[PDB]
């Protein structure tokens, strides 16, 4: 497998027997999640448990907006 | 560290680019519906590019098949704690890469789980257009393909979430590789800056490429598991075979090896694959240690190694280094440093980025501008003084001045 | 890259001054009442400084009220699992927010969702004592001011956890930008080390403030959005307008440009914003590819520029780099490659930090030298040598040595 | 919008036409989280209910003492 | 930056070797008994050292006692949701170690919360083979133990899930520790390019240590709690304790200070512990404003300091520095500015990584290269020309040609 | 406590009165978790929660996998 030698002319030391996996190229995929378009959050109801899916459907509409705020600027890195 | 040379590339340029065709009209619809009967499908774009497409997750479903049928008269109040905790976890995974993205600024690296599962990332590699030996390859190496991959979030619209993640392509796989380790070779003088050192600049990963060596000095941006080295192109230089020769021949005119020049002797260790190179200089005690055994060995003032067999830490002044454990064959080869070939009065000590050529050429300019010096010195000796200045004519004789009136 | 040049810093010294104002006694108090009728208000501290300040969370309230009126004769069992969710719903922001300053040592940095939600964030943007324009452009760029931003812990008493969030002000706004690429320029010879290169150091971001440029070395601290550069002026040097003539004139004698030298030829790439600089040098196979077209160019050796408008793809050497495609106009302004006119027997080869003015100066002196010796040479032809020595006078009759016994 | 020339006499590029968002100051905000000073978890309670809200308080109270263990150590960073 | 004098070490080879000695015959057996009746226990493996093993989550016992009793008889519908929630706590630290493990290619930095909680941290630690005094310590700044450990997964199997924690060992404690700041030192000249500049290159952490100092070039490694500075040994330098001779004398012989020549003359701010460090040249504004009064000093060209005490601001060109409020006593320690004693026209002003001596031996060597032509040139002039061409005998009388037959 | 002192001759500043803390050493410790092998997901159960604990079980079963998968690849840092 992997062997080294060192060489005290230079004080290097070589270390062979590796095998190479090179990043040559890029390969893009698109990833999708569907959405729902939801507006009437409309509901008189006070049981609890009414008030944890109101959460989580909150939740979930703050995601999906702060995504489209997101996505009024362009991606770019630097 | 030669990573100054380096090029400048563009990480997501491929990525953004599809981001963009995907903002064209009709591209969201001819996904989505492509995505319609199965989670995964491959999509000709309106450039020509085709792109195989994930649907990883169906909020539109789950929200309006199960949840919102509650007949709201008044009440809403259809529920169940199932459907709620159910819910929470659909809903866990858009609020976790909703979470990435905004830390970001919509591109993330290493892909999370969260961007692209393990079965989906898999499912992705099987079906990418690759060999086989590189499908093999990414499978069990995921970890690394999620380190060396990018997710850019492109677009948000017609009730769809999309986001491009850009996967490697290793397109060289299994030449052969090797790493050089380069430590500081001063004299081996005990005063301080009376020394002049010298060191090998071209430390980094080697691994041959089309005919060519591409060789990666940031070492740090390279992955190793096992056997296997995992190398980014764009940071790398390509160079000609020769370049193996700076380590049987230094001086070798067929390749101009590059190294750096100091004054400054200070200790340090270098810890190797199966060895340590150690650099003693001074008055430091640099010694290597054994688990079982302690001090085993004093090292002397110079560059030496010692491998990994039968030593277990190296400690150079105040700094404990553990050597590594791998199993392999180290072999030490014999030479004379070849700081000791060098002329200390004519040595070019600060030369940061040079090479053996350029190190001989400056050195060949100094003894050029002395040796100019002498021949002038010496062929102004050949030439005769001035006569006494005292009213009367004088003539040479011998080597000297005699007067005219001696010879009338 | 010039970053060595810049200044030294203290990031979140403006937040650790307000967490030791908190540390005083009454100002807890003086927050918390403060925060008793709602989330937000503004607040004069000892030290004169009004600060905005947010009650994000309060478990006080939901632990108290709601929960802990469990009758606890011997029970306590009063309970329902909705509230068992909803206290984990509460608390989970507070253990995030605790793990966060866990791995971080109490700083954090981009502020994470957990430590200023969106809502939050944006609410502070606009109760902030900023122009409108500066409003709008926070509330635009949310995701870059989180970047920009330091989350330190200040303290946690008298039933109050409370941490400063310290925000850009972006005080330069809408002045024109600019940026710089650079590669290295060498000669076109073949051979190896027999070559002379020269390549610009002032790479990196340009910004015009109160008549003078901010200067961005390191580049990869700025953020780019569309058209918005968003940069830290602690890592900016201070120039005057006249470093933008080094773009017209590398020579002029109004800014003395900065670039360095070397003679090590290798081939690389720079991906600008709308096209690809080229190094080509050796033997390096160096082409221009189209996604659709294949290779449409072969550059020469020297350092050539293509558009990114019908160029998809560069390849230097093993090394392929894809363009941006950003649309945009590209101009490219013929002018001989400056290295020619540099003599390589007197070209300072190793300049890793000099400038135009530096590098004439050194050759100045090398050619002053080279005069010097010639002049002391050639002057030296004009004395005469020794007669012989052989026991008789000798005299000089036009450029000889003739015996005086000839004239007597 | 964008433009960019290229000098081929220097070997260099210039981008122009971006607009300029320069960090020149601080400001400071005071987040706060109100906590609530509990010390009786005393419940001779067996229900399972009991147990998760037993579980959710402790690490409400880890949490709490961990921060102030951190704040024993005054901010720094280096 | 003296970090590339800086060693070479391996961070998790110690780590790494007891994960391998983990994988032998017999070894996870060892752990798996030992880790029966108690979370916590020292095993001696076979290689002869004894570790601490902690079992911290039991997901066998939760899976197989509880849950898993379901009485499958087509149904296996025995449940209760207060289970499932609480399967869900328990597995959920499971998935965040898998989570964290699979983006950071199994090894991860700094451990987190999920890798040790704070309570088997601190179990941990109070069980470690160290002194009272270390034990107070790491409990003391746990965060900062967090940041100097590593977590390395080792194995799974035989029902066994483990990964070694590799904690820091503080082997020097309480000894005095300072700080080098340092800032360019140019000429004052208003004109750009006409000044020579010189800059201390040893600036970062010292502390003692047996006998020596231990230097750590970049101090962005370095974590300070209050008074206390936490430092990593493989990023350090040892020296001698003469290094703190170029504090008092910089032109002391026993140590070649460090030092760095250059002709850019640029404006910066250097923020110290209990001051700034103002170097301004050129035309540029350099002024320290207090939050109360405004601008309170103007800087002039030069090298300046201002204390903390009165001052909370200073602002070089369009960069603002906010100073740190730390109590302290600081000093002015007046002298001439080294730079005014060089001469400029013999002034080697490119060097990078140089010392005291070694620009002094630059500086003599071209002022012997001065004097050897003018000696040379000297001595010449004690020559004689050569008498005229005109096919007549010539003799030296006083100074010049006088012909023969005057004195026949 | 804390002293500084700056000299003007070379442009440079001191601050001392700190104290150290330096690692010059490891300590290995083994943290393990206990595991279950389950193979039997058996189960005709169209109940609620017996699919969230099905859904739970199945995450459980793919971090360990997901774990062996990494353990395939022995750990190196680089």
């Amino acid at each position: 497998n992997i062997t080294e030698e060192f060489y005290q002319s230079t004080c290097s030391a070589v270390s062979k027997g590796y095998l190479s996996a090179l990043r040559t190229g890029w390969y893009t995929s698109v990833i999708t999640i569907e959405l729902s378009n939801i507006k009437e959050n409309k509901c008189n109801g006070t049981d609890a448990k009414v008030k944890l899916i109101k959460q989580e459907l909150d939740k979930y509409k703050n995601a999906v907006t702060e995504l489209q705020l997101l996505m009024q600027s362009t991606p770019a890195t630097n | 560290f030669l990573g100054f040379l380096l090029g400048v590339g563009s990480a997501i340029a491929s990525g953004v680019a599809v981001c963009k065709v995907l903002h064209l009209e009709g591209e969201v619809n001819k996904i989505k519906s492509a995505l319609l009967s199965t989670n995964k499908a491959v999509v000709s774009l309106s450039n020509g590019v085709s792109v195989l497409t994930f649907k990883v997750l169906d909020l539109k479903n789950y929200i309006d098949k199960q949840l919102l049928p509650i007949l709201n008269k008044q009440s809403c109040s259809i529920s169940n704690i199932e459907t709620v905790i159910e819910f929470q976890q659909k809903n866990n995974r858009l609020l976790e890469i909703t979470r990435e993205f905004s830390v970001n600024a919509g591109v993330t690296t290493p892909v999370s789980t969260y961007m692209l599962t393990n079965s989906e990332l898999l499912s992705l590699i099987n079906d990418m257009p690759i060999t086989n030996d590189q499908k093999k390859l990414m499978s069990n190496n995921v970890q690394i393909v999620r380190q060396q991959s990018y997710s850019i979030m492109c677009i948000i619209k017609e009730e769809v979430l999309a986001y491009v993640v850009q996967l490697p392509l290793y397109g060289v796989i299994d030449t052969p590789c090797w790493k050089l380790h380069t430590s500081p070779l001063c004299t081996t003088n005990t005063k301080e800056g009376s020394n002049i050192c010298l060191t090998r600049t071209d430390r980094g990963w080697y691994c041959d490429n089309a005919g060519s060596v591409s060789f990666f000095p940031q070492a740090e941006t390279c992955k190793v598991q096992s056997n296997r080295v995992f190398c980014d192109t764009m940071n790398s230089l390509t160079l000609p075979s020769e370049v193996n020769l700076c380590n049987v021949d230094i001086f070798n005119p067929k390749y101009d090896c590059k190294i750096m020049t100091s004054k400054t002797d200070v200790s340090s260790s270098v810890i190797t694959s199966l060895g340590a190179i150690v650099s003693c200089y001074g008055k430091t005690k640099c010694t290597a240690s054994n688990k079982n055994r302690g001090i085993i060995k004093t090292f002397s003032n110079g560059c030496d190694y010692v491998s990994n067999k039968g030593v277990d830490t190296v400690s150079v002044g105040n700094t404990l280094y553990y050597v590594n454990k791998q199993e392999g064959k180290s072999l030490y080869v014999k030479g004379e440093p070849i700081i000791n070939f060098y002329d200390p009065l004519v040595f070019p000590s600060d030369e940061f980025d040079a090479s053996i050529s350029q190190v001989n050429e400056k050195i060949n300019q100094s003894l050029a501008f002395i040796r100019k010096s002498d021949e002038l010195l010496s062929a102004i000796g050949g030439y005769i003084p001035e006569a006494p200045r005292d009213g009367q004519a004088y003539v040479r004789k011998d080597g000297e001045w005699v007067l005219l009136s001696t010879f009338l």
